[PDB]
């Protein structure tokens, strides 16, 4: 049921984007007025954060290089989705991931997806997105994310295992990410069990999108007095 | 002795006055020693003295 628009707009895969302290709760453990140092991958601060128009839709498929980080800012919640897997054109199982009916879903599968999918919007459909999958291996349902507010996410796939983690605020700028301490709460923790070298975004059609890349860094992550974090720094950026 | 889906070792129970953030189940002091902990079906905090 795909709207065969194939908008394919060609803007270069890069974008400067005012980046920092953007980290995500690596544990559940909770320490007051700790400074704890972390190896794990998250967005270097002031990495190239790469920054797609949409409807005319930039949608190419893009890298994810060890993981990635994804935001926009839209009253309506047009975009609803990501697809993550290593070639997303039949050929791998890919992630897709799903934001309708006030929740959030997620399936592993071989997906036939179009290459310009779209949510159809009245009553909505998957169909846009995909005519048909097959060779499934999990399915997960949680809470929605939805609160022009900014919601920013952070996406690991490590050792076939899935993880969001998330933090949603007002925003007021939206020509660049909103700078200041975030840290990210865990939605997600799926056992997936496939290769994630590729990514593309889902949109309803009636747009843009933020996305960075994870390095194996370590981060001083700065708590405080009830084990909140406050601060954080990227070890070795500069 | 304990087993709390998973978090295991000793010592006497007594009902928290520490706080958790709805991203923490456990906690620790300086030098990184379990102290309180969330209990994994009811939310309470409890002390493991
Ligand atoms: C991202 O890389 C591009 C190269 O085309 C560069 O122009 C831009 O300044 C970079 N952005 C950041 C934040 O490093």
């Amino acid at each position: 049921q795909c709207v065969n628009l194939t908008t394919r707009t060609q803007l270069p895969p890069a974008y400067t984007n005012s980046f920092t302290r953007g980290v995500y709760y690596p544990d559940k453990v909770f320490r007051s007025s700790v400074l704890h140092s972390t190896q794990d991958l998250f967005l270097p601060f002031f990495s190239n954060v790469t920054w797609f128009h949409a409807i005319r839709f930039d949608n190419p498929v893009l890298p994810f290089n060890d993981g990635v980080y994804f935001a926009s800012t839209e009253k309506s919640n047009i975009i609803r989705g990501w697809i993550f897997g290593t070639t997303l054109d039949s050929k791998t199982q890919s992630l897709l991931i799903v934001n309708n009916a006030t929740n959030v879903v997620i399936k592993v599968c071989e997906f036939q997806f179009c290459n310009d999918p779209f949510l159809g919007v009245w009553m909505e459909s998957e169909f846009r997105v995909y005519s048909s999958a097959n060779n499934c291996t999990f399915e997960y349902v949680s809470q929605p994310f939805l609160m022009k507010n900014l919601r920013e996410f952070v996406f690991k796939n490590i050792d076939g295992y899935f993880k969001i983690y998330s933090k949603h605020t007002p925003i007021n700028l939206v020509r660049d990410l909103p700078q200041g301490f975030s840290a990210l709460e865990p939605l997600v923790d799926l056992p997936i069990g496939i290769n994630i070298t590729r990514f593309q975004t889902l949109l309803a059609l009636h747009a843009a999108y933020y996305v960075g890349y994870l390095q194996p860094r370590t981060f001083l992550l700065k708590y405080n007095e009830n084990g909140t974090i406050t601060d954080a720094v990227d070890c070795a950026l500069d | 002795n304990f087993n709390f889906n998973g978090l295991t070792g000793t010592g006497v129970l007594t009902e928290s006055n520490k706080k958790f953030l709805p991203f923490q189940q456990f906690g620790r002091d300086i030098a990184d020693t379990t102290d309180a902990v969330r209990d994994p079906q009811t939310l309470e905090i409890l002390d493991i003295t």
